């Protein structure tokens, strides 16, 4: 609603979570880079000690 | 607008139940106006929607 878009047309079992699909529809570097980080935030499995 | 997806689903559901019950008809079904009608308050639409 801020960038002036449709609400959404989202499927229940869509293989993409909404931030993933929204990462590419918008055109704004800040918000899009944020969503990129969020979608690709995940742990690092490392064996220590 | 905020009820969009639900409206889509409602339309599909009415159409499905309608054709399903149409299947169970034996006498041909003509499109002809009638003396007496059936009231439909639009508040009963707004509610449904």
């Amino acid at each position: 609603p801020a960038f002036g878009m449709q609400r959404m047309h989202y499927r229940n079992g869509d293989p993409q979570t909404p931030f993933q699909i929204a990462e590419q529809q918008i055109q704004n570097f800040q918000v899009a880079n944020w969503l990129h980080f969020v979608n690709n935030n995940q742990f690092r499995q490392v064996v220590i000690d | 607008s905020n009820r969009l997806g639900q409206l889509v689903d409602l339309t599909r559901l009415l159409a499905y139940n309608y054709e399903t019950l149409m299947a169970c008809i034996t006498m041909n079904m003509q499109h002809v106006q009638t003396l007496t009608t059936e009231k439909l308050q639009l508040t009963s639409v707004t509610s449904l929607c």
